[PDB]
């Protein structure tokens, strides 16, 4: 995140009368004043910006008030439960206070009410993967070795974008069942290829499930995209072992010939009744296993 | 299945402290919340504990109620001090993901069965 | 480029030798995009503590296509083109036509997965997803046809024998011509279409 | 195949021509062990020393030039590409010597052929930017997969006409 | 030639900068020497 | 009386560093993380908030079923332990926070405090070690690596099942059961070291091999 | 400082992988004459085997312009597994009928 | 490679006399005296340890014998054959002198 | 095949110069030094010098004989100088990568035919 941080109090040593109320300073008279030792409770590793000059600035009042800003690139925590994942929503949490001063001897108040005190800018977003749905600001505070400090907070609420997945894993996913179930539609006799179509649809699977986790840290639990893939494993694996079922009870090697007429019951094979009812059931079943996936998984998050 | 237990006294005339015991999943990582129903009102948010042990407080019990966890027992706790008469209600516990929330009810998942508390004058 | 501290008050910025003040623009090599035009805009930009000047100096980049041409589209459609293959080949051949069909599927998948781990994770769908989703339905589509003709074959000539502008479905030669014809055309259709709209 | 001339040039930042004039002494540029050192992927072949005046804005400065050739080493690239690629052509010519009885053999060898292909076409260019033009190496690949594909169209032409045509 | 060229700095020398290449189209100095190009080549093609 | 951070330049304060660090740094927003809190004794509190690269050399012969001991090795440079001494203060309860540490891949079992001193040519120097055992969860590696193994191995048995005629099928089975373990062995090089010793993911992987292609044989 | 390089890793990850292929494929000549796709399999399989290990060994080493010894090693079983598929092919070549015995 | 550098010389300018014989002073006074200026000539971005503070200490005797260690990671060139790899072995240096003094 | 051929004078009452060049080989990473072959069958090193051209020198000829390489040339050469009756002896030229060596000579896997010199008073 980057951000105008500003903070403003009062200092009554530097009161002054002259021409003009306000001094617009340059930022080194920020070092050579007293300054909040502000800090980010959750951040990880910062940058305060200095191209071409340190980005800060500091106004002094007439009266004694003093306005400094800073330019920041925070880069912070937000920790993360992945078990809706890609469904999942997030509240990334920015956490600052003083490191030094309790709150015996320095308090953080917002400058406006709480929730008009956080301000993003309309054009300032750089989420390719996630909406940000708003903002909520509340202060705290916590107890440490040291004292207790104010800690103002704010959560920034994210909800994930699905059509990157849903392009990349679903959808191959999908097709590979699909591809697998068209297996049911051929001759019992075509041995060499329903044995194809089988083992490279688990081929296809197997890579799609070991790399739908490339981008995700290495949690134990399983998520959503993990039942899809594996339910979708499983569909594969039923289907060529529903051609090993059928092609078990074939008699006759040879298929049937253009020519010949088939006696109801020279002799020929029957069309597998195994294979007459998988071609209704795995559709279906695979069908259902969609709607009741996605029904429940689409709604699960809070809404306001 | 995920169990909040809840313990503490029922009937005060004062000064109380109330316990929640969380488990079937750790909530390290979570938001640990008490909450109040009383009768014929909505249920109001009283104290919340972050995972940096950074607490928030209604501004009804500000200074008042603390509220502390117990993270290697999974477990949240509330010490109640200046207790009046119009504070008898439900007590709820709750753990959750503050998503749009840390005051709002609907953002946590997990509740407990609440425990009952009546102040005496 | 803006001021940080200071407001219009107390700065003003201007471009020194007006449009001419941005130099080196026309030597820039990008192996990837070709600068097509390059602006200088001033202006003001009102914060909450007052309103700062602003210079914007922006360029506009073409993306190259033939990087993209060498390595996406050709083996695409060369990879279709192999899949129609499998319209001469004779209907009892299925070991060979599932083969072929299902490589290609396979191949299609691939490129498309492969690809788009140069990129972020964008949610929308680009135009190249759109060449290689169509690229994937056509060979997708002929090993269906192939399906189609194996199951009519050997799941209606002996109830037909015994019984006694697409083609008839009684004739799996009759289909296979009618796939020979139709996919070609189809997919030059297809790229026609497609390159109009995206250039 | 390529021989690259990289340049190594220095000034002064402020002081124009005017103030500051640098000079190249007469043992400019020394080496020591010169193909000890890390170009892996090239061979030094010279280098030569240049002085030049630069008009900018703040005025003319002089700028001294050190040119480094450098010379590709191809042994890299021809266990990478060349060789991989030439063995898959090879592995295709092999299916004219199998019967063409063999439908599921000839096919399932040419289509590997032409997959293995374009996994080495891909795979050619990892090492490159993302250059907009066609390079040896690409048009070598490129040459490789018309003579896979030629293969098995060849294969589908004589099985269409000994066969499903007759 | 048909698509490489070569052309001197002037300066009473050689230093002759050399551009152009079939393999890359843009740097062909015209569509008429790219026609030229490609109907050579398709000739080599054919004797080969 | 808590003063400004930049007092800290102006007072002496012990040369501590940790022994194996290969990256670290005080956080510097919006100030140095620093704080120096004097008391009327002259008891002086400096605190610093650092992150810390840590090498931690781990026996990845158990892996992804192993424990890992990683430590940090606080220490005095300059002074030796007869200028300066270190301990824990408050004891076993000087670390804290390690309870709310919940790492995605492992579990904290315990950690320990130990104070010594370490004896260099230069001398004998004060030393405390910080040290935390590490679990690793197993859920992640089922999903990705052991199970798919199974799955496949599972596969290699339908050939069994296929008559002995059908090459083509037979021979498709094995063959393709071979490769997708191969693919998995190449997603398991994508993601970690050049260790020369084989792991239990490794003894694993190959027991599958060895089965899937004892069934290959079985058929030739 | 004196330093040797440990075998144990490229052992247990490129050489015994090169190894079992080339077992593979010579696996193939114990199946009769007639399962020609069975040993066209077999032989295009290990020949693309190979090639993908000729292709990820290198990604260790920096691109350097000589061949190693790990090099050499691949160049040989490569050999094996492409001599491997010529032989099938002359098998082929030299077999009349297209079925195989009936038992 | 992790090293502690001790580097230690004669000093005449610091002989003192006083209750210790050595003193083990702050490693901020060894900018204020000479140090050699020793760098390594295959060396490529060492780093000088900082954390807490610069991880140096400086030892002055009575005599004037000066003790001078640092803490440094060293990241220094070993130029490889790579004919022999992976049953290959190298000699790696660590060369390191004055910059700016002779002989 | 590939040799280290040897040139320079054999009979001296003086100053000498012995050069060895090398041919046939990609391999540079190598440090080149001289031996000693006096009668009574030891080797001696006198000098070596590195491919960052850092010199090294035997104790016994510390600041007499002085090595130097041309690179380009693939050579290495030795000015002797300060000779006295006790350096008459058989010169070997090694090249080769100081592995657990630089000073013995196992660690250097090509050597020459060797030069004689002689000093007569
Ligand atoms: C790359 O992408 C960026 C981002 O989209 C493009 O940036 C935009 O470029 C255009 C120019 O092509 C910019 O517009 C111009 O802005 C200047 C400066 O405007 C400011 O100063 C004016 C006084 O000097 C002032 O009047 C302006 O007032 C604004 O508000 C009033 C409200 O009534 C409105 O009327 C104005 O138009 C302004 O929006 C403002 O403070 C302006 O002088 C330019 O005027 C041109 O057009 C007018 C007619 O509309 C004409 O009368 C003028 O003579 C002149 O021709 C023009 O508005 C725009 O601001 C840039 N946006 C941002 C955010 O930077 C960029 O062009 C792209 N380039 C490439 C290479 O792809
Ligand atoms: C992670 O992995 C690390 C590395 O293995 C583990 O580290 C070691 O932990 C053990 C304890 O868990 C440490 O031993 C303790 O060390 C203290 C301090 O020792 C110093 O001071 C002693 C007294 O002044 C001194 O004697 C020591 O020196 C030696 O002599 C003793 C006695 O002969 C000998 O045993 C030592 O090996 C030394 O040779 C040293 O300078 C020590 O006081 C402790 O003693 C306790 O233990 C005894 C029983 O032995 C008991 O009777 C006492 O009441 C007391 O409880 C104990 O030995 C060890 O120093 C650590 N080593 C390093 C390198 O850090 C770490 O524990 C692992 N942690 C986790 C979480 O997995
Ligand atoms: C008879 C057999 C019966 C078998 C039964 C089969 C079962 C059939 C069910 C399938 C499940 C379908 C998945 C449904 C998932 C719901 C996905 C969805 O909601 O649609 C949009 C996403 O689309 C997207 O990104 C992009 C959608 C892409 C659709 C492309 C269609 C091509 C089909 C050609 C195949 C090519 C494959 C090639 C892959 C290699 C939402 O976006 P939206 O606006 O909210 O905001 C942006 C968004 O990112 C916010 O999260
Ligand atoms: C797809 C993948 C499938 C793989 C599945 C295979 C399953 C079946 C095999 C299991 C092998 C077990 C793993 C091998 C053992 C692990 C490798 C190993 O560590 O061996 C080292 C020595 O190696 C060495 O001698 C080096 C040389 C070893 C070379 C061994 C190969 C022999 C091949 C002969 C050809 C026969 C072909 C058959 C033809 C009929 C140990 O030494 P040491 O601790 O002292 O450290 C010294 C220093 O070199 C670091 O090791
Ligand atoms: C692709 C791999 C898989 C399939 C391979 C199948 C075989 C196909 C044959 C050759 C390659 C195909 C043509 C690819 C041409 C390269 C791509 C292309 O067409 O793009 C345009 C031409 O680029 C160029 O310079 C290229 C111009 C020359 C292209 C042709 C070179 C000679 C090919 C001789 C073949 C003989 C075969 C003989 C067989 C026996 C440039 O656009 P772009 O916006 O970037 O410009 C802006 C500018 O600023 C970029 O620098
Ligand atoms: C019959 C079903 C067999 C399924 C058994 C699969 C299995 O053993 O995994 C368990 C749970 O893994 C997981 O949650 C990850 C998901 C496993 C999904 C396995 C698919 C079946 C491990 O159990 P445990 O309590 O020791 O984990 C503690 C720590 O290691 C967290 O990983
Ligand atoms: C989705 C599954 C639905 C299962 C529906 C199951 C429906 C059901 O009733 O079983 C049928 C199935 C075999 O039926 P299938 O169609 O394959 O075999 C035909 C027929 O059933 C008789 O076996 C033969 O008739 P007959 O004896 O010569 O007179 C006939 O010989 P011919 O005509 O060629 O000469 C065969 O073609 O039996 C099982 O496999 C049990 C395990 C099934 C496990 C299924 C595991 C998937
Ligand atoms: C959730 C959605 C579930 C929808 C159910 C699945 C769709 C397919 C079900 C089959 C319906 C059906 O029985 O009629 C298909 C007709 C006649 O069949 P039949 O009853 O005479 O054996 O036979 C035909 O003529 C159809 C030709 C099919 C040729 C093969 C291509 C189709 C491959 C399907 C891949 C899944
Ligand atoms: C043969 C197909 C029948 C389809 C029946 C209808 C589909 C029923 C399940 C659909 C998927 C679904 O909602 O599963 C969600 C769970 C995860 O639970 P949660 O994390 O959403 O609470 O994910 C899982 O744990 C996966 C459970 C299995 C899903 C597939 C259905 C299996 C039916 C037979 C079970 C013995
Ligand atoms: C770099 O430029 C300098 C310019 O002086 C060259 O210096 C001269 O080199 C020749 C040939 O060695 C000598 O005879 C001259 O005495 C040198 N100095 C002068 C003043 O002319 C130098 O050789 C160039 N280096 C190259 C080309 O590598
Ligand atoms: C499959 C593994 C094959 C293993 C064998 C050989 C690679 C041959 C490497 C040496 C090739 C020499 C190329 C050459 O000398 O060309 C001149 C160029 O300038 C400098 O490389
Ligand atoms: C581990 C998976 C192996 C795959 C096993 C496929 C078994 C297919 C054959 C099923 C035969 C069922 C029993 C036949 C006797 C009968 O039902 O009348
Ligand atoms: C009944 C046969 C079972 C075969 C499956 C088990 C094969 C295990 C893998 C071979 C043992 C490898 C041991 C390596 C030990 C080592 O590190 O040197
Ligand atoms: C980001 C919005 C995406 C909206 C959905 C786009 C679907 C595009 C599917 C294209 C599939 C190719 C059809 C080829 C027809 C021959
Ligand atoms: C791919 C790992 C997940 C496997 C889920 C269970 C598959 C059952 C196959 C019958
Ligand atoms: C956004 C999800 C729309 C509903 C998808 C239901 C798919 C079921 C297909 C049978
Ligand atoms: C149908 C063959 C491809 C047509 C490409 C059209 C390109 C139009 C460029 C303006
Ligand atoms: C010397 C080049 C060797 C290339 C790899 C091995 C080729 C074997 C062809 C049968
Ligand atoms: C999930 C597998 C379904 C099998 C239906 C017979
Ligand atoms: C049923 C799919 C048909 C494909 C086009 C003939
Ligand atoms: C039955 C196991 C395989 C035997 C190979 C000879
Ligand atoms: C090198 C190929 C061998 C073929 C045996 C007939
Ligand atoms: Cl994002
Ligand atoms: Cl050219």
């Amino acid at each position: 995140i980057d951000v105008f941080f500003r903070q403003s109090w009062k200092d009554e040593r530097l009161k002054f009368k002259g021409p003009m109320t306000v001094l617009r300073l340059n930022n080194l008279m920020a070092s050579k004043i007293w300054t909040p030792d502000t800090f980010f409770h959750n951040g990880k590793k910062s940058v305060a910006h200095n191209m071409t000059m340190p980005n800060k600035l500091l106004r002094i009042t007439e009266d004694g008030t003093l306005l400094y800003t800073m330019r920041l690139t925070v880069r912070a925590e937000c920790p993360m439960h992945l078990e809706d994942f890609p469904m999942d929503a997030h509240a990334c949490p920015l956490k600052f206070g003083s490191y030094a001063y309790t709150r015996a001897e320095v308090v953080y108040e917002w400058t406006r009410e709480p929730a008009r005190s956080v301000v993003v800018a309309e054009d300032g977003s750089r989420l390719n993967q996630y909406d940000l749905l708003g903002q909520t600001v509340d202060s705290g505070i916590v107890q440490s070795s040291t004292g207790e400090y104010v800690v103002m907070t704010t959560h920034f609420h994210l909800k994930r974008k699905i059509g990157y997945f849903v392009i990349q894993t679903y959808l191959p996913c999908i097709m590979t069942v699909i591809l697998s179930q068209v297996s049911f539609w051929l001759n019992r006799e075509s041995v060499p290829a329903r044995t194809v179509f089988g083992v490279t649809t688990v081929l296809t699977m197997t890579t799609l499930s070991i790399s739908a986790r490339n981008s995700l840290p290495k949690v134990a639990y399983a998520t959503a995209m993990d039942w899809f893939i594996a339910v979708c494993y499983a569909f594969v694996f039923s289907a060529l072992i529903e051609f090993a079922t059928v092609n078990y009870f074939t008699k006759r090697g040879y298929a049937w010939d253009g020519k010949s007429v088939v006696p109801e019951k020279k002799t020929f094979n029957s069309v597998s009744k195994i294979d007459r009812l998988s071609r209704i059931a795995f559709p279906l079943l695979f069908g259902i296993f969609n709607l009741v996936y996605w029904a429940t998984y689409l709604n699960r998050e809070p809404q306001l | 299945q995920v169990q909040l237990q809840e313990s503490g006294g029922g009937l005060v005339q004062g000064s109380l402290r109330v316990s929640c015991a969380a488990s079937g999943r750790t909530f390290t990582t979570y938001i640990m919340a008490w909450f109040r129903q009383a009768p014929g009102k909505e249920r109001e948010f009283l104290a919340a504990m972050d995972q940096g042990r950074i607490q928030y407080y209604g501004d009804s019990v500000r200074g008042r109620f603390t509220i502390s966890r117990d993270y290697a027992k999974n477990s949240v706790d509330l010490q109640l001090d200046g207790l009046r008469p119009e504070d008898t209600a439900v007590y709820y516990c709750a753990a959750g993901a503050g998503f749009w929330g840390l005051r709002t009810a609907s953002s946590y998942h997990y509740w407990g069965q609440g425990t009952q508390v009546t102040v005496s004058s | 480029i803006e001021s940080y501290g200071y407001t219009t008050d107390d700065i003003e910025f201007y471009w020194r030798g007006g449009d001419k003040a941005v130099t080196g623009v026309e030597r820039i090599e990008l192996p990837q995009f070709s600068i097509v035009e390059h602006r200088l805009v001033s202006r003001n930009v009102v914060f909450a503590t007052g309103a700062y000047p602003r210079l914007s100096l922006s360029f506009r980049l073409k993306r190259n296509i033939g990087y993209f041409i060498l390595q996406t589209y050709m083996p695409s459609i060369l990879i279709t083109i192999l899949s129609w293959v499998s319209f001469w080949i004779n209907y009892d051949a299925s070991a060979a036509r599932v083969a072929l069909g299902i490589t290609t599927v396979l191949t299609m998948t691939t490129i498309n997965t492969h690809l788009r781990e140069t990129l972020p994770k964008i949610p929308y769908v680009k135009a190249i997803d759109m060449y290689l989703m169509g690229c994937f339905v056509f060979v997708f589509l002929a090993l269906l046809e192939y399906a189609f003709v194996n199951y009519i074959f050997f799941g209606r000539g002996p109830q037909r024998q015994k019984k006694l502008k697409i083609p008839d479905l009684t004739d799996v030669n009759a289909i296979d011509r009618w796939s020979r014809i139709v996919f070609p055309f189809t997919f030059s259709l297809f790229n026609l279409v497609y390159w109009l709209y995206y250039v | 195949m390529d021989e690259h001339s990289c340049p190594l040039e220095f000034s002064s930042y402020g002081y124009p021509r005017e103030e500051i004039v640098y000079q190249w002494k007469r043992s400019s540029v020394e080496v020591g062990d010169t193909r000890s050192w890390r170009l892996y992927q090239f061979s030094f072949v010279g280098l030569r020393n240049t002085t030049e005046v630069v008009k900018t804005t703040s005025g003319d400065y002089v700028v001294m030039s050190v040119y480094f050739d450098l010379s590709r080493r191809m042994g890299y690239f021809t266990i990478q590409t060349y060789i991989p690629c030439t063995l898959i052509v090879v592995l295709s010519w092999v299916s004219f010597w199998i019967n063409k009885d063999a439908v599921p053999a000839r096919t399932s060898l040419g289509i590997t052929t032409v997959l293995t292909m374009t996994t080495l076409s891909t795979i050619a260019r990892k090492s490159l930017p993302k250059v907009s033009y066609v390079t040896a190496m690409d048009l070598f690949v490129s040459v490789c997969f018309i003579f896979v594909f030629s293969a098995l169209v060849e294969y589908g032409t004589l099985h269409y006409f000994v066969s499903n045509r007759k | 030639g048909l698509f490489h060229y070569c052309v001197g700095s002037g300066l009473a020398g050689r230093e002759l900068t050399c551009r152009g290449s079939f393999t890359d189209f843009s740097t062909i100095p015209s569509s008429a020497f790219k026609a030229a190009a490609f109907f050579v080549l398709l000739s080599m093609v054919l004797i080969l | 009386l808590t003063l400004d951070n930049r007092v800290a330049d102006q007072l002496w304060v012990p040369d501590t560093y940790f022994l194996n660090d290969k990256k670290s740094f005080v956080h510097g927003v919006t100030v140095k993380n620093r704080m120096i809190r004097l008391h009327p004794d002259g008891t002086v509190l400096y605190g610093l908030r650092i992150t810390t690269t840590a090498a931690c050399m781990m026996d990845l012969r158990r892996y992804p079923l192993d424990e890992q001991n990683c430590t940090l090795e606080i220490e005095s440079y300059g002074y030796t332990t007869d200028d300066i001494e270190f301990y824990w203060r408050g004891g076993d309860k000087a670390v804290t926070g390690v309870e709310r540490i919940e790492l995605p891949q492992f579990s904290i079992v315990e950690h320990r405090l130990v104070s010594r001193n370490v004896v260099f040519a230069t001398g004998a120097y004060p030393r405390l070690s910080l040290s935390f055992r590490l679990k690793r969860n197993i859920g992640y590696f089922i999903l990705q690596t052991y199970m798919p193994s199974i799955l496949i191995t599972i596969l290699s048995w339908v050939s069994f099942w296929i008559n002995y005629d059908a090459s083509a099928a037979r021979v498709a089975l094995g063959i393709t059961t071979v490769l997708t373990m191969t693919t998995i062995n190449t997603h398991l090089r994508e993601t970690l070291p050049k260790i020369p010793y084989v792991k239990a993911i490794d003894m694993y992987l190959m027991g599958c091999f060895v089965f899937v292609f004892l069934a290959l044989l079985e058929y030739a």
